[PDB]
RNA sequence: ACUUAUAGAUGGAUCCGCGCUGCAUUAGCUAGUUGGUAAGGUAACGGCUUACCAAGGCAACGAUGCAUAGCCGACCUGAGAGG
RNA sequence: CUGACGGAGCAACGCCGCGUGAGUGAUGAAGGUCUAUCGUAAAACUCUGUUAUUAGGGAGAACAUAUGUCACAUCUUGACGUACCUAAUCAGAAAGCCACGGCUAACUACGUGCCAGCAGCCGCGGUAAUACGUAGGUGGCAAGCGUUAUCCGGAAUUAUUGGGCGUAAAGCGCGCGUAGGCGGUUUUUUAAGUCUGAUGUGAAAGCCCACGGCUCAACCGUGGAGGGUCAUUGGAAACUGGAAAACUUG
RNA sequence: CUGGUCUGUAACUGACGCUGAUGUGCGAAAGCGUGGGGAUCAAACAGGAUUAGAUACCCUGGUAGUCCACGCCGUAAACGAUGAGUGCUAAGUGUUAGGGGGUGCCCCUUAGUGCUGCAGCUAACGCAUUAAGCACUCCGCCUGGGGAGUACGACCGCAAGGUUGAA
């Protein structure tokens, strides 16, 4: 039983690695059936690196080792 | 009939209100606020007798009852039948709802019902305005 | 013989320069128990032989159920205005379900074995039309393939 | 022009209303599939493929049968961009107890309503043409 | 028949997930909103009180408030979705 | 020690186990709506134990250092412990039914002269209530008569299957117009997903089923339907999907 | 002074994206902003007059307004009660400045309108090569009637006021 390759994109950040990655998925509602796409926000972190202005990455579900943040993974696409 | 804005924006059902809103209720005094109950059975204790004259559709004469329910409000009744209970101050079994042709009244009497028995001029009814122990 | 069951018995009058004239509006069902029923416009003021007055002129308009073996081969929810009916095949002993005088064009056809309901309307002036169109959209077991352009066994 | 076949579909039945044929229509790579696999059942006068680039031109030339009556009595698509309804190849429905046919793309090449039932292949199964 | 290096286990669960309802008469967003950085400590990582600094983190997507507040084999029940 | 679990006045609350009349009977009366009707009414004869005089009432079931040497055991288990109670068995009645026409399923009328008054949507008495006061019952019934009100398919008056546009009960003041629902042609780089699936095949008492214990009904059980991408990620690029462009007349 | 509209094909670029709740909003005399405010008619009505029945649609005249270059708007039968992408099964026809072939002579939509109206649907009706019919569309409303916008109400706002909302 291993740990996924959760991915996403980035929006903004604050002092000394208040890092994050975006979360999203393909799925629908149970009632009126439309392919409307949807999202919710996450909490990863680095030293200062995985951050705003382009950090398309991966994330994890592990021991956070964090305040209320939860992730340790960054497996990327590219940078800007 | 387009489904995009249907989870954006929903629809309604019809619009209806149930029957006898000031009924199926037992008024508080300890906590002062009513109970939404829909009880099977209930009582009726009397304040007046009551009668209004102008009847077009029938165009005969017959009175009704003005019986107050709990603790200061107007509650009104009617006696559908050929039996006149020249009485008051009773303790009864309620009948819920209105019979045809009287507006606003929704409260009635079961045959017998602990107060009296009924108009004893009936013996064929065996099941109307007081009729117990009737040879079938 | 037609089982000559009275369909519907309706009153109108025509207001005049004197005492208005009543009449009785009626027809008859003309049922071979094979699938067709027509009607006679027995426009008159008599109740019992308006049944007969439709047995007179009925045969101008009867149309066929392209019968399948106690059934219909394909499924229908049509209507030529409002009155609609739903029709399907079914096992040849099913129980019979119907509304008005279309107990005289479902129970009097080469089927009897359905799940048939009248979708929406069910009146003496819609049940007929409802079932009439239901039956006008049918076909036998060897003829779609020609306006199509093959043999029918070329669909499964 | 976002669906390159959309109205063109029922334009069969909305062109042959009184069994008529003067309607030339535009193309696709499935307007090299819409009118090419029911000629498998003698349904068209001629659509051999589209002979142009840029998804061009095509004579619709809708064959009409021997009873004079609507080769295509009625017809709807139930598969359009904006209406995406995807089902499996098992309970592909009974298209008027099997009286109609379907011609559609699959998850393993190209099939019909004669293949989904005996190959377990297909995606957005489209319509009921009769 | 005593006390220990050790155990299979007990309610649990340190916790992960989808389980996890309504009120638009409630969006310019809480100062901890973003998350890294503590002497600490619960069989249990860690803004959990504290440890250090910058917020526009928000952002017109429900932040948040917010009203009944158990769920789940049960029962009448649909053809079936289940409701 | 049970006050955890047990022993029950039992409420005709659930509904059943069935018992309160028989072989019945010529049309049979002294006739109760109508003026032949329910009259095959009746009687006075016989049939069943099953209610009732008694009786013996022992249904389940295996308990235990020393008995000799966690598999385990005798000289150790009847308040309800009396049930199945065939039991001869007399005759130990199964209250009473509604509206009383036609729909909700009902039969006719004297009372009634609009005085009281009938009435589940429809609906009735002013001088023939085929409604009412009341009176012998046919449609349903015998542990059952009118009522009490909750969501179910029915309600297709949610529209997930099953929603109107000019008109019921409904369309943009529009130049404007963020988010995004949707969002050209062809090849597409994708190799995720759907095609669907090897696998995991991890239990269910019962499942899409049925059946076996049981005076049949209150009270228990084989589980072949794998436990519902659960312990592995797929091959079909035909595409919403890391997304390179070309076509142009739109 | 002033754009587009584009009527013919499209020179350039090789998708050059559709309903459009963010915003902005803005839209009839009057209601609204300058003092002009009378050419003086029209409200009130001064006033007569009436069949049995008039301050009156009638009647000369009569104080906002009737003669407006500046703040912002919005209720009307916006009765246009028609919401906008894709074509469409006879085309003619009235024809439009302006035109594909052309040359006060015959025209077709790359076009435009109003249509008699084939053809086929909707629901009784109407649309129709120049479509409510059939196919991909969004803000959505509607899903038997009132009363009901009356407790009460939330937010715009110079003003009519809006714009909300259980019983």
């Amino acid at each position: 039983n291993d740990r996924k390759v959760y991915v996403g994109k980035v929006v903004s950040d604050k002092m000394d690695k208040t890092i994050t990655v975006l979360v999203e998925t393909y799925k629908t509602h149970k009632l009126y059936g439309k392919r409307v796409k949807y999202s919710k926000k996450y909490k990863t972190h680095d030293e200062n690196n995985s951050a705003k202005l382009g950090d398309i990455v991966k994330i994890q579900e592990t021991r956070p080792l964090s305040a209320t943040k939860r992730f340790r993974l960054v497996e990327i696409v590219e940078e800007s | 009939p387009t489904i995009n804005q249907l989870v954006r924006k929903p629809r309604q059902s019809k619009i209806k209100k149930s029957d006898s809103p000031a009924l199926n209720k037992g008024f508080n005094s300890k906590k002062k606020k009513f109970t939404d109950l829909n009880s099977p059975q209930k009582r009726g204790v009397c304040t007046r007798v009551g009668t209004m004259t102008p009847k077009k559709p029938n165009s005969a004469l017959r009175k009704y009852a003005r019986v107050r329910l709990s603790n200061n409000i107007e509650i009104n009744a009617y006696i559908p039948g050929i039996g006149h209970n020249l009485q008051e101050h009773s303790v009864v079994l309620v009948r819920g709802g209105r019979v045809k042709d009287l507006p606003g009244v929704r409260y009635h009497i079961v045959r017998g019902a602990l107060d009296t028995s009924g108009v004893d001029g009936r013996r064929q009814g065996r099941s109307l305005y007081g009729t117990k122990k009737p040879k079938n | 013989e037609f089982e000559e069951r009275v369909v519907t018995i309706n009153r109108v009058a025509k207001v005049v320069k004197g005492g208005r004239r009543f009449r009785f509006t009626a027809l008859v069902v003309v049922g071979d128990k094979n699938g067709r029923v027509g009607f006679g416009t027995g426009k008159a003021q008599e109740v019992p032989e308006a049944i007969k007055k439709a047995v007179e002129a009925a045969k101008k308009d009867l149309v066929v159920v392209p019968r399948v073996e106690g059934t219909t081969p394909h499924t229908i929810t049509g209507r030529y205005g409002s009155g609609s009916v739903f029709m399907k095949p079914a096992a040849p002993g099913t129980g019979v379900i119907a509304g008005g005088p279309v107990r005289a064009v479902l129970e009097l056809a080469g089927i009897t074995d359905i799940l048939s309901k009248s979708l929406g309307s069910n009146t003496p002036i819609n049940m007929v039309r409802a079932t009439i169109d239901g039956l006008q959209n049918l076909k036998n077991a060897e003829d779609v393939a020609k306006l199509r352009g093959k043999t029918v066994e070329e669909l499964y | 022009m976002t669906d390159p076949i959309a109205d063109m579909l029922t334009r069969v039945r909305n062109a042959n209303m009184v069994r008529h044929e003067k309607l030339e229509l535009p193309a696709s790579n499935i307007k090299k599939e819409i009118a090419e696999i029911l000629k498998s059942e003698g349904f068209i006068k001629n659509v051999e493929y589209v002979e142009d680039d840029k998804q061009g031109v095509l004579r619709l030339f809708l064959k009409y049968g021997q009873n004079d009556e609507r080769v295509i009595t009625g017809l709807k698509r139930i598969s359009k961009p904006g209406l995406r309804v995807y089902a499996k190849a098992s309970e592909m429905p009974k298209v008027l107890n099997g009286l109609g046919i379907a011609l559609v793309s699959t998850s393993e090449g190209v099939i019909t309503d004669k293949e989904a039932r005996k190959r377990n292949v297909g995606g957005e199964i489209i319509a009921y043409v009769w």
